């Protein structure tokens, strides 16, 4: 039947969330990425409105974890459980963490029987031997021995992350079964046009120790996966063209690829973050071939 | 976002065989569970068989045995075969897809039905 | 055209707290005044009171730290969240994502030197009923756990947690000096035999017993789609439907008002028992003087 | 979703006054900024005059003294009074609207300009 017309939200980049981490986007950064490997498994999505890897809905849920907690004798160390069926053909629970690193937070638990609430430092690292989160168990190092109870309702809520910058890794998958593969894996990006490069959605995450690497990009907007997941429009061609522009003046900075798997691209050879004004958008526009060359912006 | 084609109907006699034929049409393949489901007289719609990007196959206790289901994930297409076809197997089948989107709570996509 | 995202309950988020949300109450609201000021927005997307679009923005703190001596507090100049200056003069209550209750804010205070790369983070909490707790002027006041480790002229943010609280109480955003301004209105039933449909979580908590019940009026999906489609108000009443996708079986319906609040039919404290997977629906316009079907 | 309905235009010549008015509609009343702006031939628009439903008033430097902006938040008008009035100042007059919606970001609501000659 007729075609349902493609749009994106008017949102400036500093009103949207980044996919990866429950914070708000800070800038837009373009760069070569043949030298690693960009497979996020969170702000997956295609155009049309299908949901990859271990990406849902809400942007609170990122990074966040739930269940129930038994301490490891001896340590500082809790194990939860996580609240699961292994069955879903995915990767891991969806909002799971997609790169490898020391995520600190907070674990806050409740006691049923009247009311109790207790909250402590927690730290998880997602590239520890006992990260196994498609298996239904995570592990949570504390500060506590004998606070958190048994099989109370317990939440880590995500802070930030904890030789200088040589973590966190953003851009390094972590084994969600343990270290003995991954599954149904959302497929990795890479730019198939010559002089094209993949532009990122970057936001700075919250540092608690030492010398972190603390910039973390994301694909696509959390707010441009829940619009693409409501509105549902149908891809009429492979590559949709956005264009940058000033809602005041109307004037366009640049143009990028938007393609229907859930990727942007723009025309530049070499690292830079992009100078844009704070009220500026981005708007669709048409439908563009396989042949369409991008003009390139500096 | 999906369509869906459906071929290989038709009707046999007690001791017949058939093969349906359902090829899908994303613009991105994505995983997702293809199934057939079938409408008799006066009758809701029941499950016939079902499989998965994996493999995962769930079949319906009366065409248990007889019926069988395959699936290439290449061509996106999923195959019901049906052997010793019965008077109780005369009604509309159906061809499902079922992906992570939003259609997903209103049954995904359907085909026309034979 | 207008219309309410597809959404079950537990996949929106509660826009007064970045929290997801749990279950739908009801109840009279006699006995206290409603008037938050986050979660507030007319249905042809008019952002009220100090409600913005982001929901991980809601109750943090961003800006720089000086150093109260002699103890373990800080004292924070705001800054808003473009990292700008917050203005005083916006004709807003408080700068935006401000909590709009009054009670003990735990959460992290992050700190980040530009030069080097040094990180610190510590335990924080905000009291949003002390009396250093002046937003409007451009200063909050933290309790933390060091007296040694945040820097000056360094950004420093806060992210929330949980709490230690009076949900329907709003602080004094300039002090117990003045009073509050441009705040959203407060809204009630104003039909016979209605109450207020609220959008419930449960805070969580990290000492003591407090009472971790918020209430918001919509949901911050609901505000994001509003805002975005600016659809405009045909009524004073947009009628919507809880539908069961599985079935299509109509379970209640309510009335959004063009304010940006719902009501029910009911009567007496109920929390609403509803499918998992149930969604509100937009059907049509109609006046304020309809009377809703009975709710279960 | 708002609509704005101006009055007041016409002709004078030089040392003149006028006045003119802009009635707003809203669904629901809102704190937003009313003001005026400038159109002459050939020319770029400029502002003129704004005014918030707090009273701050912000002038162009070249109508400081001559030119004053007035409100009405019951009746949800602007009204502005032009005195000393400048062959300059022949020009299309625009009354506009900005609230905190989407719409801000383009520029707010306008209403039918009104000719100054």
């Amino acid at each position: 039947s007729r075609t349902k017309p493609f749009s994106v939200p008017v949102l400036t980049v500093e009103e949207m969330t980044n996919s990866r981490f429950p914070i708000p986007l800070e800038k837009l950064f373009t760069g070569p990425s043949s030298a690693f490997v960009v497979q996020p498994q969170n702000g997956r999505c295609t155009t049309d409105g299908v949901l990859l890897g271990t990406t849902q809905l809400s942007p609170v849920n990122i990074c966040t974890f739930r269940g129930d907690v038994t301490h490891i004798t001896g340590s500082r160390n809790y194990t939860m459980n996580l609240a699961y069926d292994p069955t879903e053909e995915i990767p891991a629970p969806l909002g799971t963490p997609d790169f490898v690193g020391k995520i600190q937070g907070v674990l806050t638990q409740t006691t049923r029987t009247d009311g109790s609430t207790r909250g402590h430092k927690a730290t998880v690292y997602t590239g520890s031997a006992d990260f196994a989160p498609k298996l239904g168990r995570v592990q949570f190092e504390t500060d506590t021995d004998r606070d958190f109870e048994a099989n109370q309702n317990t939440k880590f809520t995500p802070v930030g992350v904890i030789t200088h910058r040589n973590e966190p890794q953003q851009w390094v998958l972590p084994s969600y079964s343990g270290r003995n593969h991954n599954v149904h894996l959302a497929p990795a990006v890479a730019p198939t046009f010559p002089g094209e490069q993949l532009l990122f959605f970057r936001s700075t995450m919250p540092g608690c120790s030492g010398y972190p690497n603390m910039d973390l990009d994301c694909l696509l907007p959390q707010e441009w996966v829940q619009y693409f997941y409501q509105e549902a429009a149908p891809a009429q061609s492979d590559v949709a063209l956005l264009r940058f522009v000033n809602p005041d003046t109307g004037r366009v900075l640049f143009e990028c690829k938007l393609h229907k798997s859930g990727y942007v691209t723009v025309a530049h050879t070499g690292q830079h973050d992009l100078v844009i004004p704070p009220n500026g958008y981005f708007r669709f526009d048409s439908w563009v071939n396989q042949f369409y060359t991008l003009a390139p912006m500096g | 976002q999906v369509k869906l084609q459906q071929s290989g109907g038709g009707l046999v006699q007690p001791g017949g065989s058939l093969r349906l034929s359902c090829a899908a049409s994303e613009s991105t393949i994505s995983i997702n569970t293809l199934g057939w489901y079938r409408q008799a007289p006066g009758n809701q719609r029941e499950l016939v068989a079902t499989i998965t990007t994996g493999g995962t196959t769930n079949y319906a206790d009366s065409v248990k045995g007889r019926f069988t289901i395959s699936r290439d994930n290449a061509k996106n297409t999923v195959y019901l075969q049906m052997n010793n076809l019965e008077p109780g197997d005369t009604a509309v089948y159906y061809c499902n897809l079922k992906r992570r989107d939003l259609q997903s709570r209103f049954g995904g996509y359907w085909g026309q039905g034979t």
